């Protein structure tokens, strides 16, 4: 059963080349109603759905250690994005799908990981990125990686305009190889959905 | 032989807040009785909840007033125990001696106008996240808020909620923080009827879950 | 909550009024006996010194909370750094008694002397303000005895099992800023 | 009692450690607990 | 053992696969609470010093293991060698408070002062890295209070009942040799 | 009279790893709750078992590759936590802080070639006792070893056994030891089919009975 | 608990010795214990 369909709201994603789902650090969420919001937080399901982002083009010239990152949340022009501008505090986890579509004649390997409290890693530290929740993408085996993570941080609710707890990271483990029958490059995309979205502290309007 | 002990380095010095007691030297003293002496308080916050004290508005008045009947922002103050407006309150007097707090702070509004004067007011809690506080009731309506009019009951009480990222907030405010960290309270007059010289007295008390922790001795001595 | 303000009946509204939820509170740190139970400096000293809690600094943690009460009761602990031997006499003793060894006398033992003393006033409670004369200042009988040594360098007092009655005004620093009193809060270096 | 944290009893008798009270009550606790809460009048929630 | 490498599911093969036998293991020494529970030096000191565990040396046993975690919690013990009296204030206190005796103040007693301190941050846990601003450096609120004395000569910290969350990279010395990092291991004389 | 005690010489000094606790000075502090905070680890070896980290081969690559389809020794490294090849691993990062270890160390091999590339590999554990490591699969066959080919499952894991004279081995390596004390691991390519540019990624994790003991603080500070 | 070895109770109350935790779980232990072992597929031993 390499076939998987994921649903988030009124959006679905179906992949026929998956190696399952990796859950990071936990399988459920910490308590979303703590003392810091005095019972004024509310959930917004209309924001729990997939949004898209191109990460990069995986080409043969990129070597081991080449790293691409996406700090979350990122600019969002839909419901979720509106919440970031209209409420002072928020919390949510992430349902992350990364795809790298070439063909089975390509070779190589990408590491896909979710990193809490991103800091630029030194070359030597890249050898240990597997300490973070991750999966690999190798054209001979899969085109999709899927990671699910909960919200975390020193604070139970956050101000995303000031702090991004999670960072999606894609790193080249072994360079893309090409044949006469393979793809020449692979475009890597992310399909992300925020999960268990809660907001607190409605802000005034700007007009 | 006798018991061998290790007199330990780093232990034994006097610490001004230590949890031990001194050796006594003058025993058997019986005190005059003070059974049922009135007015006792065993926790500072019992007093802070029960006795609201006055806020301080421009010119040292415990009230706001407006001459025009149009809608206006009557006052805006930082949600801080170190705010100018709270500087003469008992709650701030107590808070200065603790590093952190959390919980509800209650505002009281008492209208003192004559029978023939009426008004309608609005109070809003504006969380951190905006450059400047809203100048109109319309923009502020999108925040947590309450509106009320004057009548037989002269007093209205509103709870300023504790909404923050951390579980506790600092009682003092740092020189580096330009815009207030816990947000603002904005008091508006929606409109009034013949209330040009009539005032709204504002006071503050501690809410039911208001809490102060970590005693400190900060004043210059 | 709408009420009759003039009657001055306490009214404690909650966030539940607009859908919030009141939390759990832990108030041990604002417990009276606990907060007053720590040593504070006395400062104005002489070789002969009458122990009067009103000599604590008025803005100090203990001195300010004490002045925020009208009446109080407590036992006491003192720490004294002195040259020579230290003698203590109870409330009411003739100053002359300080010279005799029959009164509690502590022989010098470095670095200082710490003692537990009982309340010895003839009144059921003492006061921080007194509207009248006894013959503004406080009555001479409002004290915890007196101490004497060749030289008294330092004196710390600690109120034990304190009781406070009838709250009085307690003030924070006045604010000139127009918004907030700002000061340097401790923060990591670099 | 208040800012004392020894698990072990005091070596000295209470008659020596402290003065002793004689007989012949928390007003602010009662005052605070007696406070009105909620709303006065009809509610349309 | 043959498995699907891409899914990143942990796989722990054993010597039994080729006829060996897995032995008994005793891992108390790699227990987190245990390993972090020892004193380490702080090093960059001033008479006024904010206690920040990130000032431990990054290659030191405790400093390195701490940085190999994202979030952590612990109480603390400190040993301070100082001239004058030592005062400590909790997280959040105004720097000015360090001058007053009402705050935990330890009177000099040779050779140094050892104290047990509780965690006082306003956050449920602290972090060793923080991706954002609070107004890279860490937020000012990530500390265990501050200490002050006339002169602070030495400061040792010890994490008590430590909890670590979310592992991060931990590096050994890089090797130039091409085979092994070699160093002088202790061996009997003569 | 009172209790007589012997203040004992040689006892009482501060020892940085002592098993006693300091005297407290600031009581009654309640912490914000951190119930079920995610990602906790209570033993370093739980992390070391579950998260393999990459080895380092000539040029700083976490993999080996070969252009010829003949049989070749692809890599040879010392069975040492101080080996060049293990220098960027988490296992070595942890091991540097302990003087001794025993137990299984697991190697993971992940083939990243395209569907049309195949290979057959061999890994052998060569104990101490020979001058140089075997250069061919044939000589190495006489050692403990495993052979595998590429297919649907891309990963193969092999346990490097703890075989030694003493019950524990040192984690560090001495300047005097020329040839490695715990032996070698040799990775060979038996042959391949159209796998000229395809790689084998190698990582390492702790085995079930892997153990570290005797904490030390060795780095230059 | 961790690097403490006195057979005897502490002289001070726990409320003083340490901070106290409030309420409103070892992930890596579970992760490690969940690891696959042995062989995948048929064995001819």
């Amino acid at each position: 059963d390499r076939i998987l369909t994921t649903r988030n709201g009124h959006t679905t994603s179906t992949t026929q080349s998956s190696v399952g789902v990796t859950y990071g650090y936990s399988t459920q969420e910490d308590h979303v109603s703590g003392p810091n919001t005095s019972g004024l937080e509310t959930r917004v399901v209309q924001a729990e759905r997939f949004f898209k982002k191109h990460l990069f083009d995986w080409t043969p010239d990129k070597a081991f250690g080449h790293l691409e990152k996406l700090e979350l949340p990122t600019d969002h022009k839909g419901v979720y994005g509106f919440l970031v501008d209209s409420f002072a505090y928020m919390r949510n986890g992430w349902d992350v799908e990364v795809s790298a579509v070439g063909n089975q004649f390509n070779g190589g390997c990408l590491l896909v990981a979710m990193v809490p409290e991103w800091k630029e890693f030194t070359p030597r530290e890249k050898y240990q990125l597997t300490l973070f929740p991750h999966q690999f993408i190798s054209p001979r085996t899969n085109m999709t990686a899927h990671i699910v993570v909960p919200y975390l941080g020193v604070n139970r609710y956050d101000q995303y305009k000031k702090h991004k707890p999670w960072t999606l990271v894609v790193m080249v483990v072994s360079p893309l190889t090409t044949n006469t029958v393979s793809a020449g490059q692979i475009k890597v995309y992310a399909n992300i959905a925020p999960t268990h979205v809660h907001v607190a502290g409605e802000l005034p309007s700007k007009e | 032989g006798i018991v061998p002990v290790a007199c330990s380095d780093g232990y034994g010095g006097l610490v001004t807040t230590d949890p031990k007691t001194a050796d006594p030297v003058y025993g058997m003293v019986y005190n005059p009785p003070r059974t049922n002496y009135p007015g006792r308080f065993t926790n500072l916050l019992d007093v802070a909840e029960a006795c609201p004290t006055f806020l301080c508005f421009d010119e040292g008045k415990p009230y706001v007033v407006t001459r025009t009947d149009e809608q206006r922002l009557l006052a805006k103050f930082d949600v801080s125990l170190a705010a100018k407006h709270m500087s003469n309150t008992y709650l701030s007097g107590i808070a200065q001696y603790y590093a952190q707090y959390s919980g509800t702070i209650n505002l009281h509004f008492m209208f003192t106008g004559s029978t023939d004067s009426k008004a309608r007011y609005m109070v809003a809690y504006v969380p951190p996240g905006v450059e400047t506080p809203p100048d109109t009731p319309e923009k502020a309506a999108h925040c947590i808020h309450a509106e009320w009019d004057t009548g037989l009951n002269s007093k209205f009480t509103f709870s300023i909620p504790y909404v923050s990222a951390a579980d506790y907030a600092y009682t003092a405010s740092d020189v580096a923080e330009t815009t207030n960290v816990q947000g603002w309270v904005c008091i508006y007059q929606i409109t009034h009827g013949k209330a040009e010289q009539d005032t709204l007295v504002v006071s503050v008390s501690a809410g039911k879950d208001f809490e102060l922790r970590l005693p400190i001795d900060p004043r210059s001595q | 909550t709408t009420t009759t303000g003039e009657s001055a009946d306490p009214v404690t509204t909650t966030v539940e009024n607009y859908g919030g939820e009141t939390q759990v509170q832990r108030r041990q740190h604002t417990d009276v006996t606990f907060i007053m139970d720590r040593f504070v400096k006395i400062q104005n000293l002489n070789p002969t010194h009458v122990i009067d809690l009103m000599q604590t600094h008025q803005h100090g943690l203990v001195g300010a909370l004490l002045r925020a009460a009208t009446y109080y009761f407590s036992d006491l602990e003192i720490v004294v750094r002195h040259d020579g031997n230290l003698t203590w006499v109870p409330n009411g003793a003739p100053e002359a008694a300080l010279s005799n060894t029959g009164n509690p006398t502590a022989y010098l033992k470095a670095p200082f002397t710490r003692l537990a003393l009982p309340y010895t006033a003839p009144h059921r409670v003492l006061a921080t303000v007194y509207n009248g004369t006894s013959k503004a200042q406080l009555p001479a009988s409002f004290n915890f005895g007196a101490i004497q040594a060749t030289t008294i360098h330092e004196l710390l007092v600690r109120m034990k099992r304190a009781e406070l009655y009838c709250p009085r005004p307690l003030l924070a620093v006045e604010v000139s800023s127009q918004d907030r009193h700002k000061q340097k809060i401790i923060a990591p270096a670099k | 009692s208040g800012n004392t944290g020894s698990i072990i009893n005091n070596y000295y008798m209470q008659q020596y450690q402290n003065s002793m009270d004689t007989q012949l009550n928390d007003w602010f606790s009662k005052l605070a607990s007696s406070a009105f809460s909620g709303l006065f009048g009809a509610l349309l929630a």
